[PDB]
C-alpha cells in the first residue's frame, strides 16, 4: 500500500551536506500510525538506520550520527526530507526511506529502493599502476600468477586488457574497493606458464576513458629470481 | 550500545532446512522482525513479529524465540531464498533501532571449492613512490562468501583494509579481494604480514616479508 522514493545529488563534496527527498503515496505523512526512516547501506556492507521521524514531533537517532543528521516533513507535498552534515568518504552509501510502521515496537514495512550516494570530489583522477610480479610463491608448479594493481583513479569505470587482448585464457579482472580517501583501485590477475617466464612478455593494457589515460604495464618476473 | 550477533555466512542443501540466529542480550523480550534482501534490491520483511498476534511470513519462513538467540527458520529450503536475512529489533534504553550485520544465505547448488588464495607485497615500483599497498587476491570458491582478517605480526591490524564483496567468475565459483594501505617505512617495520581467508569454518593463510 505505501510506496516511497527518494531523490538525492549521486556525488556531495566533501565537508559538506547531504540532503535527500522522499515522495510518499498510499498513506499521509501525517498518520500517527507512522514514522518515517532513513537508513543506508554502504556497498557490500550492512544495513544502518539514520533516524525515523512522526508527524507529531518525536523524532529517533542513530546515537553515533544524531550529531549531524536532521530530519524534516512536509504534510503538502506528503514528503520528508534528510540532511547529513559534515560528510566524509564513510557516508559514501545507498541511502533508502522507509515507512516505520510504529506497531509491534517498530519495523519498516515499505521501502524506497535505494539511491546511491558517493562524497568524493568532482575532479577526475586516472591510476597509477604497478606491476604485481610473479614469485617462486606465485607458482603451483607450471602455473604462475601474476597481474597489475590499479591504484588511485576516479571515478569508475576501469578497463583492463592483457598483451593487447592477445591474452585473454586465465584472466580474472577484480571489482573495485572505494577506499576511505575517495579513491578506488582494482586489481587483475593473469596465469602463463612458468617454464617461459623469462622469455615472454605481459603487459596490462589499463585505460580509464574519464580522464583519457590508457597504460601498458609490463610485468617482468622479480629480478633476483631470474633464470638466465 | 546494544548489539545484535548474526553469523556473515551460512549454506543450505535444498529442500535442508536454514537456520540462522541472531543474538542478542536477552533478545526474546522484545519484537524481533527479518528482512530478506536479494542484490541491488531493497529489504522485504519476512517476518512480522507482531505483538499479541500470529507472525507475519510467507510458507516455511519463522521466526523462533529463546533467552538471548533468536532464529529465522526457513524449511524446505528453495534456490530463490538465497539472500542476505537482517535481524531487527527496538533498544528502548535507548530509543533507536538495532539491526544486524547480516548473513548471506547461500542455497548449495554445486560443490563446495575452498578458496585459493594469493598475496602480493608491495612493487619495488610503488615502494619508490613512497607508498605500499598488500594485495590479497581470492578465487575459485563456493559459496562465495569470505571473510578476510589482516594481521601478521599476530597483531589484528584492521584499520588499513578494504575487501570486495564476491562475484561469480568465467569458471562460476567466486572471486573476492582485500587491500590492506600501507606507507613504505610502516611496510619496513613489521617484520612479517599475512593476509587471512575465512571460508565456511576453514581458513587459508599467506605471508610476506620485505625480503
Amino acid at each position: 500500500q505505501v510506496q516511497l522514493q527518494e531523490s538525492g545529488p549521486g556525488l556531495v563534496k566533501p565537508s559538506e551536506t547531504l540532503s535527500l527527498t522522499c515522495t510518499v503515496s498510499g498513506g499521509s505523512i501525517s498518520s500517527s500510525d507512522y514514522y518515517w526512516g532513513w537508513i543506508r547501506q554502504p556497498p557490500g556492507k550492512g544495513l544502518e538506520w539514520i533516524g525515523s521521524m512522526s508527524y507529531s514531533g518525536r523524532t529517533y537517532y542513530n546515537p553515533s550520527l544524531k550529531s549531524r543528521v536532521t530530519i524534516s516533513v512536509d504534510t503538502s507535498k506528503n514528503q520528508f526530507s534528510l540532511k547529513l552534515s559534515s560528510v566524509t568518504a564513510a557516508d559514501t552509501a545507498v541511502y533508502f526511506c522507509a515507512s516505520h510502521w510504529r506497531y509491534s515496537g517498530g519495523l519498516f514495512d515499505y521501502w524506497g529502493q535505494g539511491t546511491l550516494v558517493t562524497v568524493s570530489s568532482a575532479s577526475t583522477k586516472g591510476p597509477s599502476v604497478f606491476p604485481l610480479a610473479p614469485s617462486s610463491k606465485s607458482t603451483s608448479g607450471g602455473t604462475a600468477a601474476l597481474g597489475c594493481l590499479v591504484k588511485d583513479y576516479f571515478p569508475e569505470p576501469v578497463t583492463v586488457s592483457w598483451n593487447s587482448g592477445a591474452l585473454t585464457s586465465g584472466v580474472h579482472t577484480f571489482p573495485a574497493v572505494l577506499q576511505s580517501s575517495g579513491l578506488y583501485s582494482l586489481s587483475s590477475v593473469v596465469t602463463v606458464p612458468s617454464s617461459s617466464l623469462g622469455t615472454q612478455t605481459y603487459i596490462c593494457n589499463v585505460n580509464h576513458k574519464p580522464s583519457n589515460t590508457k597504460v601498458d604495464k609490463r610485468v617482468e618476473p622479480k629480478s633476483c629470481d631470474k633464470t638466465h | 550500545s546494544y548489539e545484535l550477533t548474526q553469523p556473515p555466512s551460512v549454506s543450505v542443501a535444498p529442500g535442508k532446512t536454514a537456520r540462522i540466529t541472531c543474538g542478542g542480550n536477552n533478545i526474546g523480550s522484545k519484537n524481533v522482525h527479518w528482512y530478506q534482501q536479494k542484490a541491488g534490491q531493497a529489504p522485504v520483511v519476512v517476518v512480522y513479529d507482531y505483538t499479541d498476534r500470529p507472525s507475519g511470513s510467507p510458507e516455511r519462513f519463522s521466526g523462533s524465540k529463546s533467552g538471548s538467540t533468536a532464529t529465522l527458520t526457513i524449511s524446505r529450503v528453495e534456490a530463490g531464498d538465497e539472500a542476505d536475512y537482517y535481524c531487527q529489533v527496538w533498544d528502548s534504553s535507548g530509543d533507536h533501532v538495532v539491526f544486524g550485520g547480516g548473513t548471506k544465505l547461500t542455497v548449495l547448488g554445486q560443490p563446495k571449492a575452498a578458496p585459493s588464495v594469493t598475496l602480493f607485497p608491495p612493487s619495488s615500483e610503488e615502494l619508490q613512490a613512497n607508498k605500499a599497498t598488500l594485495v590479497c587476491l581470492i578465487s575459485d570458491f563456493y559459496p562465495g562468501a569470505v571473510t578476510v582478517a589482516w594481521k601478521a605480526d599476530s597483531s589484528p591490524v584492521k584499520a588499513g583494509v578494504e575487501t570486495t564483496t564476491p562475484s561469480k567468475q568465467s569458471n562460476n565459483k567466486y572471486a573476492a579481494s582485500s587491500y590492506l594501505s600501507l606507507t613504505p617505512e610502516q611496510w619496513k617495520s613489521h617484520r612479517s604480514y599475512s593476509c587471512q581467508v575465512t571460508h565456511e569454518g576453514s581458513t587459508v593463510e599467506k605471508t610476506v616479508a620485505p625480503t
